[PDB]
């Protein structure tokens, strides 16, 4: 029984950094948390995932730039996004899997089995 | 060799009837449960889902032939006619070689997913797995076609004729065909699974399990169940190049339902792809 809210969305100049938060209301200890994003006209894509055991996975497009971390005491999952480019402009969502060791095996497939999602937060990377 | 003929008759009438009867029951219950589980629980399919669903269609095709095969062995003769001789002879070989191929592609999928969990590669797409599944069916249909071409040369039009190339026809050509089919249909897919188990172990050693579990179970199931059959099909043909010949045929008869035990136990792989499908099944 958890509710998710994403926060931290804003305007970033190309090359800039931004940190998103996925805060839960409900324990988060046994949940896997994955971050997904959807750009206008494109399909949803996983970017990063953290298992209940603490293991982290990253998509190839964000591997050298993003860091996912969790604080079970504060029930928060962070996504530190470094070196953002216009192509990273999207609504970022977090999803929770009660099977803590499942989601990060195949995030893009296993996201489809999940009922717990946040509302999303808009990240805009644009110059000027 | 009247004693060995008594053993051949008893093995066909009682051993094959019982072993295929048990496989028909266990196989139908197992495959209908995993097929309906996919039709009612899986909403977005990945590569492994596609391969597992194909493996079940392959199993179900074989299981549907068993009442005809059990009835024929129980009565001692083939009475179903020429069309059913070709369709049954096709399905039995096709189920054997499509099954190991679907497990080989599942193993490569588990390996690529271990390295690239987000499935960015074209090789990891659902649409590509559908193409590979269609390729598996076409390849195996082609591997089996020389056997069917031989069968059409025999007098199947008589309605009561349905020969086994291991027991009938030119032994020189049957041996070349059977050895090529053992290599391409069995030994090569088994070696590819062994190679990908090794690649998985090397990847995990560098990073230092579920992916290893599925591949190891596949290598064990196929090594144990397909090896006695492939040895005996080839030894049965080689012996035709006496009581020794009838004894070898009895050993060969014993190995056939042992290889097809695969189609009754295959549904276990549905539970080794990390999605908690067993838990999903119980919820419904
Ligand atoms: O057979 C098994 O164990 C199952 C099996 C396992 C393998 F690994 C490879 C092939 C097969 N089998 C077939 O693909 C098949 C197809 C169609 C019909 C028969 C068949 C024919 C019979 O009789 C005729 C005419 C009389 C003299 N013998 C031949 C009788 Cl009695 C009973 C029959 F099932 C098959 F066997
Ligand atoms: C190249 C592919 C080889 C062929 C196999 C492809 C797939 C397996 C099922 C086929 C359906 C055929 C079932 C036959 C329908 C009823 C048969 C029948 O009516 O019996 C006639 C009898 O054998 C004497 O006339
Ligand atoms: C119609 C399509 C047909 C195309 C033809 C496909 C052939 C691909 C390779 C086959 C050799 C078998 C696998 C290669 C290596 C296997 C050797 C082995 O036994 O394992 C390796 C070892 O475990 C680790 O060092
Ligand atoms: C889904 C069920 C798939 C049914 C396979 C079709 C079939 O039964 O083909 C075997 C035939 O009886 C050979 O004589
Ligand atoms: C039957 C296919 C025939 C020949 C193989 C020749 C090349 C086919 C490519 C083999 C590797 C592959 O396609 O595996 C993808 C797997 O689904 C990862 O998700
Ligand atoms: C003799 C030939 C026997 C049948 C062969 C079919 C090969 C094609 C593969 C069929 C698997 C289709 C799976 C599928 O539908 O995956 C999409 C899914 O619906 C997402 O919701
Ligand atoms: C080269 C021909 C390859 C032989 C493959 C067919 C062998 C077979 O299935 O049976 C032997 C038959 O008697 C032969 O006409
Ligand atoms: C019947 C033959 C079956 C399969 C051959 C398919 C083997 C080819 C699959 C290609 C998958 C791949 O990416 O292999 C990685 C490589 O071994 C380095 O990591
Ligand atoms: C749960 C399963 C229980 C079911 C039990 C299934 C019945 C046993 C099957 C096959 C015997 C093995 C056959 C022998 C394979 C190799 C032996 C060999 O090479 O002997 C050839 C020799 O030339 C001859 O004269
Ligand atoms: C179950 C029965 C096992 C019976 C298996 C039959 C043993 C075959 C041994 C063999 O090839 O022996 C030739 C024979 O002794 C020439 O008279
Ligand atoms: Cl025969």
């Amino acid at each position: 029984e958890v509710q998710l809210v994403e926060s931290g969305g804003g305007l970033v100049q190309p090359g800039g950094s931004l940190r998103l938060s996925c805060e839960a209301s409900g324990t988060l200890a046994n949940y896997a948390i994955g971050w997904f994003r959807q750009a206008p006209g494109k399909e949803r894509e996983g970017v990063s995932c953290i298992s209940s055991g603490g293991s982290t996975v990253y998509s190839e497009s964000v591997k050298d730039r993003f860091t996912i971390s969790r604080d079970n005491a504060k029930k928060i999952v962070y996504l530190q996004m470094n070196s953002l480019q216009p192509e990273d402009t999207a609504v970022y969502y977090c999803a929770a899997d009660p099977f803590g060791e499942r989601l990060c095996i195949d995030p893009n497939t296993f996201a489809g089995y999940l009922e717990t999602w946040g509302q999303g937060t808009q990240v805009t990377v644009s110059s000027l | 060799c009247e004693n060995w003929l008594a053993l051949e008759n008893i093995l066909e009438k009682y051993y094959l009837s019982a072993f295929y009867g048990i496989e028909f029951i266990v196989g139908m219950l197992g495959n209908f449960t995993v097929v309906f589980g996919y039709l009612f629980c899986m909403k977005n399919w990945n590569s492994s889902n596609v391969y597992l669903f194909n493996l079940s269609i392959s199993d179900l095709a074989f299981l549907c032939t068993l009442p005809m095969l059990i009835r024929s062995y129980a009565t001692g003769n083939w009475t179903y006619g020429d069309v059913l001789c070709i369709s049954n002879r096709y399905v039995l070989h096709a189920n054997l070689y499509t099954s190991i191929l679907f497990l080989t592609f599942i193993s490569i999928d588990r390996y690529l997913l271990m390295k690239f969990p987000f499935r960015e590669h074209i090789l990891q797409k659902k649409e590509f797995a559908i193409l590979i599944s269609l390729a598996v069916w076409v390849l195996v249909t082609l591997e089996v076609l020389p056997m069917l071409t031989f069968i059409t040369s025999t007098p199947i039009e008589k309605g009561d004729s349905c020969v086994d190339y291991a027991s009938s026809g030119n032994p020189k050509y049957s041996l070349i065909y059977s050895l090529c089919l053992t290599l391409l249909g069995f030994l090569i897919p088994l070696s590819v699974m062994c190679f990908f188990y090794y690649k998985m172990v090397v990847f995990l050693k560098k990073r230092s399990n579920k992916p290893l579990r599925l591949v190891v179970l596949a290598v064990v199931i196929f090594s144990v169940l397909f090896t006695p059959y492939h040895i005996m099909r080839n030894v049965r043909i080689a012996s035709r190049l006496g009581c020794s010949q009838k004894a070898i045929n009895c050993l060969y008869i014993l190995t056939r339902p042992l290889a097809f035990l695969n189609s009754a136990v295959n549904p276990i792989f549905y539970f080794l792809v990390g999605d908690h499908f067993r838990d999903m099944l119980f919820s419904k």
